[PDB]
RNA sequence: GCGAUGAUCACCCGGGUGGGUACAAAUGGCAGUCUGACAAGU
RNA sequence: GAGUCCCAUAACCUUUGUACCCCAGAGUGAGAAA
């Protein structure tokens, strides 16, 4: 079932989303 | 004396109900001119007055999510507004619209504010040319019968029983040429005794209210050093509620 | 084999999970027809899973859009993704075919479904409206469906309060009904102060300068030299009411009445002051808004005329729309327009006419065709 | 997108032009905006003729509004100075109104254009 | 006949909300939801009642194509206070406002229009009515403004198209209740002119049945217009 | 109202005997019967109609 | 050096009568200010 | 004993003063000038 826990999408939907996995990739 | 004369009477009743009728002509127009903005308002808030405060407070519907309205409205009442104003229908003014409708409003409250003072200054007025009549029937239905004669000598120098009847000559002189019952309260029926009784002994007080309402008019009239206090008035109107309260007393009802 | 419904509510978008499948088959017999608007029978068949409002009244009108082209809006892609499951296929029931493509273009795993099925259902979650809510914070779908009604049309036709003239038809009424009020309390304050001192109503016929006069001479006995130079101010000696008042109030006949009364005088006169200055605003209120909203209707025949007219053909839709001698006769009681004198009036009818045709149909009016067409009626007024 | 829709091709307004003609003849034409205004409002007109280069063209726009309140047809044609001579008046003419009569000698074509330009809307 | 000094009695006609005003001339006549004015300079009632000034509007048949109905003589009219009504092709609010007076305030006209000049009347209109519920909009789509319309008792249509049965039936199916009303309005000429204006009502009584709707009464409307008629029917789903 | 007025009563008169009145004007076959329930109306006119209807 | 974006089209002896619309005033008219000794309890 | 509840706080009529009107009215629809 489609939870809120764990991200559906498989992309980042939201631009927040862009912005943040950007750092994430760039950190570690 | 300045401060006896009956000419400022007849005029000062003649301007309050007149200053009725245009405030709320001007009510009106503010609901409909300012229904256009916001059409909801006057089914939640019916009066005038609190309606144009309302404007004044809150000028387009998005400062009413946020503005307080407690001290004009309750605290159901005001939530509705707001609940309104966001589901509104009405559509945006220009500053230009929402200006002169706001001095509308300025006019709407200010003329309560007058018409409460013109209400306050005739009442010192009625306790000052006829007191003994404001204590026994009161100053709104004393300004009245002094303003249907045209002047205190004229209403004192009529009997009791056309002060009963004095406001319904209409109904009056049509049952009389009809063969029909005639008026048995006229003007006097909006007197507090009045109100008071129910039912026939409605008619018994009236007759008898209107006795005394001679009685203490014509001291008030004719004196030629009456003091202001309107003593003569607050016996009259003891023995009318003896009279009233006896006449109450009764049960037509078997026990 | 649907699982999922999709609804639209005003106040935000419902789905629904289908917990029973209606037989296909057997789809157009009365006992599966009359389950559907049994409440008792629809709710086991469906059951509402989701809701979630609109944030505020513009967020609805854009979606409202978006549905309308079939399209979909951020709104409405948060809340499938959060409720459909990846996932053969999860196959969700929607009234539009055409959001079908929408759909599935960002969600690759839905399949929709629009076949009557999806609209028996569809119509069932209309039928019962907040009653599947189940208690749920839905507001009040009639009215909402009011808020967005016209918000909805006025869109598209591109409505605007600069086409609106019921402001026009609202100040004459207002304007006219101040100028009688203002004359009728005018005369009761040249009453109630001609007790004091009937000479000095005499004196001043403009009621508007006597309330003025009156607030600075509350008591006719006050005579000062200053007093009489601040009252000369007030208008002009020219008159030489300044003269008479003074040697009027020396010796005039009115009783004096008390200080409660003449209290009332001062404040009743100052009542008349602020509808005449307030009666001035709105005048030119009224005037802008013509050049406005009617440049050269109020440009032919002036602002408060041409207003007069618009009032009375009860909108300025109405005014273009009658023909050139119902427009003459419109203004035929209040000769708003006026041998040789009538053929102007019809001849100046038909220009009043040419102009409201223009403004009224015109977005945004110009006064360019108002000045010619006046300089075309000046023309024939020399003529004749 | 413009105030003037629909506006004839140069075929339909030879044909439009056609009819008004013969309607002058047989006294079943009405020159002039406000004539045409008038039939409107007495539901007399099978359909009404304007010209896209009047000046301005918010004054014959009026006319629109009658006709799809009333739902009787209308067109543009290019030209008031071509409309006006077609309708027979040695001025240009805006607005024409073709008014009803099923006892038209002229019935058939009215109809066929009549269908035409229900076509165009 | 009806000018201005004269006087009338008012009484109800045997529909609800439909009034009558007797005299010299007989008017059919109905309560202003909106008094004060005339909403295309229609004749108007003015009685004093325990006293408030109630008003009266007067219904052309000729103008109204619902009130022509009504005079010829129809059995039923959905039609009636208290009932959500859904009204096609609402060109302006000649008609509608006439139906929006029906209803009252407690009930509410979904009007539709497709051409947007005359929508500028309308929501002027809809606007002094607060029961009148204006959708521009093509009904050929209803599915463009499911969003703005809830059940509806009686779909009433007036849109002189040739596809208008189609119409009718996708909001009837999408907004009729079952056991719903629907009032049709057709004009031979629009739909087919090369045949006999008998011919089409018949067919277009057909195009309902096939769409579930139970045809109750046909009527047509001389002498007020030609080639007109209005079916009244109801939709059983079952 | 019970003891209705002379007038209204009257006036009914004139609408159920309406035939009558004019010799050029004729009406449909009716019974007419006094309704439960009515109104009296004074009707009033638009003012581009000053002229032809007033 | 024109025009469908619109040509053309009540009484009496220049004057007096007559009439209509809107506002204001009348201490002008309708228009005349009810009756009069019982009532109430045991 | 007896109609406030049909504005005697009023309606209508007469007289008076103020400002307009006497062209047709769903006005008409092709002449005018020479």
């Amino acid at each position: 079932h489609a939870s809120a826990f764990t991200r559906t999408q498989d992309v980042p939907q939201t631009e927040l989303q862009e912005k943040v996995d950007q750092v994430l990739q760039e950190s570690n | 004396s300045a401060d006896k004369v009956d000419v400022m009477i007849i005029q000062a009743i003649a301007l309050l109900d007149d200053l009725d009728k245009e405030l709320n002509t001007y009510a009106m127009r503010c609901k409909e001119w300012y229904g256009w903005h916001f059409p909801e308002l006057a089914k939640i808030v019916t009066d005038s007055v609190a309606y144009a405060r309302i404007i004044l407070t809150m000028g387009i519907r998005s400062k009413a999510s946020e503005t307080d309205l407690s001290e004009i409205l309750p605290e159901e009442i005001e939530e509705r507004v707001k609940t309104a104003a966001e589901v509104s229908m009405g559509t945006e003014i220009t500053q230009t619209d929402l200006d002169n409708i706001n001095a509308l409003a300025e006019q709407i409250v200010e003329f309560a504010a007058y018409r409460e003072q013109l209400s306050n200054y005739l009442s010192a007025r009625m306790k000052a040319i006829a007191p003994n009549l404001t204590q026994l029937v009161g100053e709104l239905v004393g300004a009245r019968l002094i303003a249907h004669s045209g002047s205190l000598i004229s209403l004192a120098k009529s009997p009791a029983s056309t002060i009963q009847i004095l406001g319904a000559e209409k109904a009056l002189f049509r049952a009389l040429k009809t063969k029909h019952d005639t008026p048995k309260y006229g003007l006097l029926y909006h007197a507090s005794l009045v109100g008071q009784a129910t039912g026939k002994n409605k008619g018994k007080i009236a007759r008898v209210l209107a006795a005394k309402a001679a009685v203490s008019l014509r001291y008030d009239a004719l004196a030629e050093d009456r003091d202001d206090s309107g003593d003569i008035g607050l016996e009259s109107r003891a023995k009318v509620e003896n009279r009233l309260s006896q006449l109450e007393g009764r049960d037509l009802r078997t026990t | 084999p649907i699982e999922y419904l999709l609804f639209e509510e005003p106040t935000g978008y419902a789905v629904f999970k289908v917990k029973l499948q209606q037989d296909d088959i057997g789809s157009r017999l009365k006992e599966v027809q009359e389950q559907i608007n049994d409440f008792g029978a629809f709710t086991k068949l469906i059951e509402l899973v989701s809701f979630a409002p609109f944030k505020g009244a513009a967020e609805a009108l854009e979606n409202a859009n978006d549905i309308s082209e079939g399209l979909v809006s951020e709104s409405l892609k948060a809340i499938l993704d959060l409720n459909l499951p990846k996932a053969k296929n999860i196959t969700l029931a929607i009234s539009d075919k055409n959001l079908g493509p929408s759909i599935k273009e960002e969600f690759p795993y839905v399949d929709c479904i629009s076949n009557e099925l999806a609209q028996d259902l569809i119509r069932g979650v209309r039928l019962h409206g907040e009653k599947l809510f189940k208690g749920l914070q839905s507001g009040d779908l009639e009215r909402a469906q009011l808020g967005l009604g016209h918000a909805y049309s006025r869109a598209k036709v591109k409505f605007s309060v600069q086409k609106n003239d019921n402001h026009i038809i609202q100040a004459i009424a207002l304007l006219d009904q101040l100028d009688k009020d203002i004359n009728t309390f005018a005369m009761r304050v040249k009453e109630w102060y001609g007790w004091h001192f009937p000479e000095l109503a005499k004196l001043v016929p403009d009621n508007y300068t006597f309330a003025k006069l009156v607030l600075f001479i509350k008591d006719k006995a006050s005579l000062n030299d200053d007093s009489l130079h601040d009252l000369a101010a007030l208008l002009n000696e020219d008159s030489g009411i300044a003269q008479r008042v003074i040697d009027n109030a020396r010796i005039s006949m009115g009783q004096d009445i008390s200080e409660t009364d003449m209290e009332n005088v001062c404040v009743f006169a100052q009542r008349v002051a602020s509808l005449a200055d307030y009666r001035r605003q709105l005048y030119d209120y009224l005037c802008e808004k013509m050049h406005t909203v009617a440049p050269n209707l109020s440009e032919l025949i002036g602002e408060v005329i041409g207003a007069r007219l618009i009032s009375h053909a009860g909108s300025l839709t109405n005014l273009s729309k009658q023909a050139a001698s119902t427009v003459q006769i419109l203004g035929a009681e209040k000769a708003l327009f006026r041998k040789n004198k009538g053929r102007i009036s019809r001849y100046l009818a038909n220009k009043c006419s040419m102009a409201s045709r223009i403004d009224n149909y015109s977005e945004e009016p110009s006064n360019v065709f108002g000045s010619v067409l006046k300089k075309q009626v000046e023309q024939r007024l020399e003529f004749y | 997108n413009p105030k003037a829709f629909p506006l004839a091709d140069a075929a339909l307004t030879q044909q439009i032009l056609d009819v008004v003609q013969q309607a002058a003849n047989l006294r079943q034409l009405k020159k002039g905006a406000n004539e045409a205004t008038k039939t409107l409002n007495r539901g007399i007109s099978e359909f009404i003729i304007m010209a896209a280069d009047c000046e301005p063209i918010e004054i014959l726009l009026h006319l629109p509004l009658l006709c799809e309140d009333k739902n009787v047809p209308y067109v543009f044609v290019p030209s008031r100075v071509a409309l006006g001579r077609a309708c027979g008046v040695s001025r240009p003419v805006i607005a024409a109104s073709i008014t009803t009569n099923d006892a038209s000698a002229i019935k058939t074509q009215i109809y066929a254009v009549k269908d035409k330009i229900e076509t165009l809307l | 006949g009806a000018r201005g000094g004269a006087k009338v009695v008012i009484e109800p006609h045997r529909h609800a909300g439909v009034y009558i005003a007797r005299g010299k001339e007989d008017l059919l006549v109905t309560k202003n939801m909106a008094p004060g004015e005339s909403v295309y300079g229609e004749k108007r009632i003015s009685v004093e009642e325990p006293p408030t000034k109630v008003e009266y509007r007067v219904w052309n048949p000729f103008r109204s194509k619902l009130a022509a109905g009504i005079m010829g003589g129809l059995d039923e009219l959905f039609i009636a206070p208290g009932k959500k009504v859904l009204y096609l092709g609402a060109a302006s609010g000649t008609s509608v406002s006439h139906v929006s007076d029906v209803v009252g305030p407690e009930g509410v006209v979904y009007a539709v229009e497709f051409s947007h000049r005359p929508g500028r009347e309308l929501i002027s209109m809809a606007k002094k009515r607060p029961n009148i519920i204006p959708i521009i909009e093509d009904a050929r789509h209803p599915q463009k403004y499911r969003m703005l319309i809830g059940m509806v008792d009686c779909v009433f249509a007036d849109v002189a198209q040739p596809d208008q049965a189609r119409i009718i039936a996708l909001n009837s199916h999408m907004f009729l209740k079952d056991q719903g009303g629907v009032v049709i309005s057709i004009k031979a000429n629009c739909i087919d002119s090369t045949v006999d204006a008998e011919t089409v009502f018949a067919r277009e009584v057909q195009k309902l049945r096939e769409e579930r709707i139970k045809p109750l009464e046909q009527l047509t409307l001389e002498p007020y217009e030609r080639d007109h008629c209005i079916v009244v029917g109801r939709y059983m789903r079952s | 109202d019970d003891n209705m007025r002379r007038e209204v009563q009257r006036d009914l008169l004139l609408i159920k005997h309406r035939a009558a009145l004019d010799p050029k004007r004729h009406y449909k076959k009716q019974r007419w019967e006094v309704p439960e329930r009515f109104a009296i109306g004074t009707i009033i006119e638009d003012k581009s109609e000053f002229y032809s209807s007033r």
